[PDB]
């Protein structure tokens, strides 16, 4: 009602920008950390089968 | 690597996300402080009667 | 929950990864100064067993 007092839905969308900006940075840190872009079963199953029995 | 795993599994589990309480903390002290004033509103009503008689 | 206070799984898998890297380095430097690859009886029980005999 661009006055209530009860919730805002600024916040909640701010919330919602921030917590994928995390989930992207998480990405890239364990691409950094391992130094391979497959490098669980999540990233990609298919590629990292392959690898894995090559 | 096991316990590390149980050690986060848990914490996935039990833990809060302060970004959301700092905003409804926020919200919730404002509210607070409008209930006092309008706590102090409601008092002062029937005041008015004294001047009728 | 992307927000935790008390714990964080980014830490402990960058830990991780960097005791296997410490690891392998270990492996690289032991054969270095001996020389050798089989040099002790837990590199390889069988070829380090038929080498002291022979």
């Amino acid at each position: 009602a661009l006055n209530s007092i009860n919730t805002n839905a600024g916040a909640m969308i701010a919330l919602q920008n921030l917590n994928g900006t995390n989930s992207e940075l998480t990405t890239v840190q364990q691409r950094i950390n391992t130094g391979k872009k497959i490098a669980s079963a999540k990233d990609n199953g298919a590629i990292w089968a392959t690898a894995k029995n090559q | 690597k096991l316990q590390d795993s149980l050690d986060a599994g848990v914490g996935n589990l039990v833990d809060a996300d302060l970004a959301k309480e700092s905003a409804k903390l926020q919200s919730l002290q404002t509210k607070q402080q409008l209930g006092v004033q309008a706590l102090s509103i409601a008092n002062q009503s029937s005041s008015s009667i004294l001047s009728l008689f």
